[PDB]
Order: structure tokens, then C-alpha cells, then sequence
């Protein structure tokens, strides 16, 4: 089975940061709906990994859920922050994103960002309290995941 | 273990 | 005096 | 007053209204100025604003990367004093001059360091951004850093 047209609708206008197509489709019932055809991403998940911060912004005004979890165990702001996408990560975080929440393999935010490289998205992490000393399921913390050449987050960390 | 939907870049 | 560029840190 | 033609330009400009841009920017408009304003362009607007998919069309359509503002202030000094790293990055694939002075003899590197930016500062530095330029006041960027950004120091030390 897949998702109504209208989810589909709300799902992809998310992705593609159509705030008009959002508005028209996003009520109580809708707004926190899943990708079952993809890995289940909420319409927040899309609107933040795509950096669609009026997306994001008219999403958390309607209910949107910080805490929703794709079909990997990720919410919205590890999408965030795997991308780089600072002000998303920032508005989040301002609606009571959890900081240290981690996925199924017990990646959090903070490892995302890391392996990334990602180097403001981790000091905005830190500097909202997370935790550099956490293991994923390889018993590798953030600083672990952090690439050779990639001086300057290592000392971050 | 895949990535999550998004990407870095808007171009 | 010096004045700032027009912009915007946030797009929010 | 600009035309009608410029101002409504100028305006989509800011608000990323791309497909408005794409209608109304030609090579004798791509370079417009505000003068009801500060003489931005377009690109000036744009790239402050932190609107990418303008900023994209604008440089492929004849957008001055060069072209100053009532201030000296060129679009990189707008992307980079707002921390805008997309922004800034396209600028420079496009030939933005790093080490370019306003009237004050502020340089893009003096907007990054004084507003906090690492990752910018770390972006003009590896484009051979000089980190000993006075500004007209005698200051390097280094001597804008707030104590404490102790990294951008770092980096500029």
C-alpha cells in the first residue's frame, strides 16, 4: 500500500520547500505522516534535510513532532546536521529537538555532524549541550567518526 | 545503514 | 559612519 | 526611483523569488542598483539574503561579482557578514576577489571574523584571504574577533 495522494502531495512539497502546496495540505492528521513508499521520513524530516526553513518554520507552528522517527531511528535533527543545514538545526533544537537522541545504530546528531564534518553544526551542537562522549552501536564516539585531515573538529571535540 | 533524506547543497 | 550590508543572518 | 521593471527585481531578489528574477533579468537589468537604498544589485540582495537558487541564476546571467555597493561593500562582503557559506562559496567559483576592500577598507575576512564566522573565515583563508589586512581604523580582522571565539583566533593567529 501506498500513501494517500495527499500525503504523497505533502511529502514532496515538503522536499521541494513549496510552502503554498504545505499550507494547503497540512492539517492535524497530516502533518507528522510517513514516507512508507521511502524510509519514512515526516515532512519535517524532508523540510529540514533540504534546508526548506519556511517549510520547517510553518511545520513546527502546526504540530510538526521534533521527535518523530524515520524507518532508521533518525529524527529531524539528525537530518539537519548530517547536512550542514545550521539555522534548520538551530530552529529545531528551539522547538525541543533532543540533542542527544540516537538512531537504531545509536548514532546521535553529534556523530552525524562529526563524520560530516560538519564543524559550526557540531560547536552549535556542543554549545546547546551534547554529549562528544557517546558510542554507537561500533563503541565509536563523534570524535571517532571524525575524518583524517579534518584537523579543526577533532580539537572542537 | 543509509543516509537520511536531504543533501548539503541547494545548488 | 559604516553601516551594515543589506541581508539577513536568518531566512526565518 | 529605480523603474518599476528594476524595482520589482531588486525585490524578487530578496525574497528569492526566482521565477520573477528570471523574468525581468537581462544583461542591460542583471546589474541594476537600489537607489533608494544602499546600491545593492540584484546579487547583492541575493547573496545577503541567502536566497541560492537566485544567487545561481544571477552569476550565470551576467551578475557582477565585482560590483560595489554606496558602502564599497561587494556581494561576498554581504554572504560572508551574514554567514551565508553556500552563498560564499559560489561567489568565489565565480572569481569573487577575496582580499576585495570596502571604503573602510574592511575586507570580506573583517565581516566573517567580527560576526563569528568559522567555517567563512576558514573558506577565505583557503582562498588566500589575507589575514593581516588592516582596515582604514588600523584593525586586522583578528583584532575583530570577540574574545572569546577563541577558534577564529586560532585561525587567524
Amino acid at each position: 500500500m501506498g500513501n494517500s495522494e495527499a500525503d504523497r502531495q505533502l511529502l514532496e512539497a515538503a522536499k521541494a520547500g513549496d510552502v503554498e502546496t504545505v499550507k494547503k495540505l497540512c492539517t492535524v492528521q497530516s502533518v507528522n505522516c510517513r514516507d512508507i513508499e521511502g524510509r519514512q521520513s515526516t515532512p519535517l524530516h524532508f523540510a529540514a534535510g533540504y534546508n526548506r526553513v519556511s517549510v520547517v518554520e510553518y511545520l513546527l507552528q502546526h504540530g510538526a513532532d521534533v521527535h518523530a522517527k524515520d524507518k532508521g531511528g533518525l529524527v529531524p535533527l539528525h537530518n539537519a546536521c548530517s547536512y550542514g543545514h545550521y539555522e534548520v538545526a538551530e530552529l529545531l533544537v528551539k522547538h525541543g529537538a533532543v540533542v542527544n537522541v540516537a538512531d537504531l545504530w545509536k548514532f546521535t546528531p553529534l556523530h552525524e555532524a562529526a563524520a560530516k564534518g560538519k564543524y559550526e553544526i557540531c560547536k552549535l551542537l556542543l554549545q546547546h549541550g551534547a554529549d562528544p562522549t557517546k558510542k554507537n552501536r561500533d563503541g565509536n564516539t563523534p570524535l571517532d567518526l571524525v575524518k583524517d585531515g579534518d584537523t579543526d573538529i577533532q580539537d572542537l571535540l | 545503514r543509509q543516509s537520511p533524506d536531504g543533501q548539503s547543497f541547494r545548488s
